[PDB]
């Protein structure tokens, strides 16, 4: 808010703002602006097709146990475990709520992304990349992996002879990249530091409506007892210019982030057009090594690509024509 | 006001242990949100007064002049005065002259926290509906083959400069 | 056919570059406005202030003034900074989508078009450019049955471009995305390994001259 913040139930102060008037408006549609252009990225990084699919309910995948991928039906927020287990992993709600920090709630919950993110990753386990370029054209699953060899140049009969090693070595690289997850705390932290920082941000800020700009008291009511409007004002002009240069560049730095965040949501939104949908041929921008498979996954103003990847093991030299 | 230092805010009753000669609970915001009362030993948690956050949800000019009014963070569970027809109680707020029905629509106008509301001869409000929803059948020999092959042609916009001026 | 009588119905497609002409228009709207405003000045005209008071202590409201003229300048400067590098982010990724969907037949999909894209062909715009894809969509499609491997005289067939389908009437094979039923000829399918490895076996016939 424009007075209450800078003001106090002082209308006097309301009164100098109105004679220095229409900065605090220059803000406010910034910080609307960067709050729309959020949610478009939002919508835009998810929201790819209006065509919203379920999963089979039968689960005769060639042996793949997609149980860590799939939403459980016990918890209620019908999410993938793995989801889950980061909603666990990721840790100053109502004491800003009535402070004109006033955070706006988002318009799209967790459980409708949830449900785009079931419905993208079951129109892709059934159909390929077909839904993905027009109508949902659903295909066998061995013919999937035999067309994702195909695109790399490998033939399909290496596949379809040894099919059950691949499907055990995937549900142990599921199993292993469950633990790891739950290993280390540094793949939480390219979002922990996001929301840690917007919280330092803003506590700094609420930090700097406590501070003195050379008068008496920050809070103006006093200083309009002790001394005459003749006397405080000379202050009082003083204190509210400090915290109108002290909001604009912490509007500053909020729009820096946004649109360094913006970027990245761009490039998010990129690699799920890319990656998601498709085999790219982009050596390292699908993950390393010769990219197969990628599915994302939800979380609190972010996405995990989970990236399956062909990599040689063992080889041996030999003489060449 | 008490002891000096004033504030602004309800008043409940507080629940938590104080100390000897302990006056302020302040948070790491610095807000005194609890206070020792200065007669008995009695303790009060201070919460400060709602603000409001008021937005317009209409139509065009020339489509209608039926209007909706939404108080964002407001618990209705009130302070509205002159009620209008309905009163709903989103998560974002405190919402009056809409009613909510019980399917979903396309999110042409969104509230938020998925709640999205149109004009029908009424203003009306709903759950935002994900879309078409179907589910084609896999089996172990199941495939899809197109008929017919159709040409689509789509138009994209893209900025290139802005007007480049001197002062 | 559709795209003029597209551009003419809605005013949303070139709204993306009026929100940025009128934003600019703005702009220079509150920078020419806020030379009346309140400094802590008596006045906001400079000459009247000199006019009307003495100059040794007219200057402790012209360097109000002066410093409320800078702080609106700079903050003007700085979001046409942040306007001028967030455009010119958009267009190096504007010349990138004519370097790659004019000039050629690009392989990211979804990026010169929706769905598998053809054509490309740009048009100017005040300050702007839009772009024409021409891609293709299939219409409606029909179900069949799958099976991989075609093992003839014990040995294990598999089709090089397209799959096995099953009409029931005839059996044929077709290419990866469309249909063709064509007939089985040694050139469309390779032979490698036996037949007790495979799921989705089949038994059927070759031809050979």
């Amino acid at each position: 808010d424009c007075t209450m913040y800078i003001c106090g139930d002082s209308t006097e102060c309301s009164n100098l703002l109105l004679q220095y008037g229409s900065f605090c408006t220059q803000l406010k549609r910034a910080l609307t602006g960067i709050a729309v252009e959020q949610d478009k990225n939002t919508q835009e990084v998810f929201a790819q097709v209006k065509q919203i699919y379920k999963t089979p309910p039968i689960k005769y995948f060639g042996g793949f146990n997609f149980s860590q991928i799939l939403p459980d039906p016990s918890k209620p927020s019908k999410r993938s475990p793995i989801e889950d287990l980061l909603f666990n992993k990721v840790t100053l709600i109502c004491a800003q709520k009535f402070n004109g920090l006033t955070v706006l709630p988002p318009l799209l919950t967790d459980e409708m992304i949830a449900q785009y993110t079931s419905a993208l990753l079951a129109g892709t386990i059934t159909s390929g990349w077909t839904f993905g370029a027009g109508p949902a054209l659903q295909i066998p699953f061995p013919m999937q992996m035999a067309y994702r060899f195909n695109g790399i140049g490998v033939t399909q009969n290496v596949l379809y002879e040894n099919q059950k090693l691949i499907a055990n070595q995937f549900n142990s690289a599921i199993g292993k990249i469950q633990d790891s997850l739950s290993s280390t705390p540094s793949a939480l932290g390219k979002l922990q530091d996001v929301v840690n920082h917007n919280a330092q941000a803003l506590n700094t800020l609420v930090k700097q409506l406590s501070s003195k700009f050379g008068a008496i008291s920050s809070v103006l009511n006093d200083i309009l007892s002790r001394l005459d409007p003749p006397e405080a004002e000379v202050q009082i002009d003083r204190l509210i210019t400090g915290r109108l240069q002290s909001l604009q560049t912490y509007v500053t730095q909020q729009l820096i982030r946004a649109a360094e965040i913006r970027a990245s949501a761009n490039l998010a939104a990129t690699k799920m057009s890319e990656c998601v949908l498709g085999q790219s041929k982009r050596v390292d921008f699908c993950g390393k090594g010769y990219h197969l498979m990628s599915f994302p996954q939800s979380a609190p103003h972010g996405v995990v690509f989970l990236h399956v990847t062909y990599v040689p093991a063992q080889e041996k030299n030999f003489t060449t024509a | 006001n008490f002891n000096g230092l004033t504030g602004t805010g309800v008043l409940t009753e507080s629940n938590k242990k104080f100390l000897p000669f302990q006056q302020f609970g302040r948070d790491i915001a610095d807000t005194t949100d609890a206070v020792r009362d200065p007669q008995t030993l009695e303790i009060l948690d201070i919460t400060p007064c709602s603000f409001g956050g008021v937005s317009v949800i209409t139509p065009g000019t020339n489509t209608s002049n039926q209007v909706a009014v939404l108080y964002q963070g407001v618990n209705c569970t009130w302070r509205v005065y002159s009620t209008g027809s309905n009163v709903f109680q989103t998560r974002a707020g405190c919402l009056i002259g809409a009613e909510y029905v019980n399917n979903s629509y396309e999110c042409d106008i969104p509230i938020g926290a998925g709640i999205c509301a149109s004009y029908q001869q009424s203003i009306i409000a709903y759950t935002m509906s994900l879309g078409a929803e179907n589910s084609v059948a896999y089996s172990n020999n199941s495939i899809a083959i197109p008929t017919n092959f159709t040409i689509s042609v789509t138009t994209e916009i893209l900025p290139v400069s802005m007007t480049k001026t001197s002062v | 056919g559709k795209i003029q009588d597209s551009l003419s119905s809605t005013p949303s497609a070139l709204g993306k570059l009026q929100d940025v002409v009128n934003h600019n228009a703005q702009a220079l709207n509150t920078l020419v406005k806020q030379l009346s405003s309140k400094f802590g000045a008596i006045s906001s005209v400079l000459n009247d202030i000199l006019s009307r008071l003495d100059p040794p202590e007219a200057e402790v409201q012209i360097d109000r003034l002066i410093t409320g003229r800078l702080q609106s300048l700079q903050t003007y400067v700085t979001q046409q900074l942040i306007r001028a590098a967030e455009i010119r982010a958009s267009a190096n990724l504007a010349a990138t989508k004519m370097s790659e969907c004019v000039l050629g037949q690009s392989k990211r999909v979804d990026f010169c078009g929706k769905g598998y894209h053809l054509m490309s062909f740009p048009q100017s715009a005040p300050h702007g450019v839009v772009f024409l894809h021409v891609t293709y969509v299939p219409a409606q499609e029909k179900n069949f049955t799958t099976a991989p491997a075609i093992c003839h005289d014990g040995k294990a067939h598999f089709p090089r471009e397209g799959v096995f389908v099953s009409n029931g009437t005839h059996w044929f094979v077709t290419q990866r995305n469309f249909y063709e039923p064509q007939i089985i000829t040694t050139d469309n399918t390779f032979v490698s390994g036996n037949c007790d490895v495979v799921i989705g076996i089949v038994n059927n016939t070759v031809y050979d001259p």
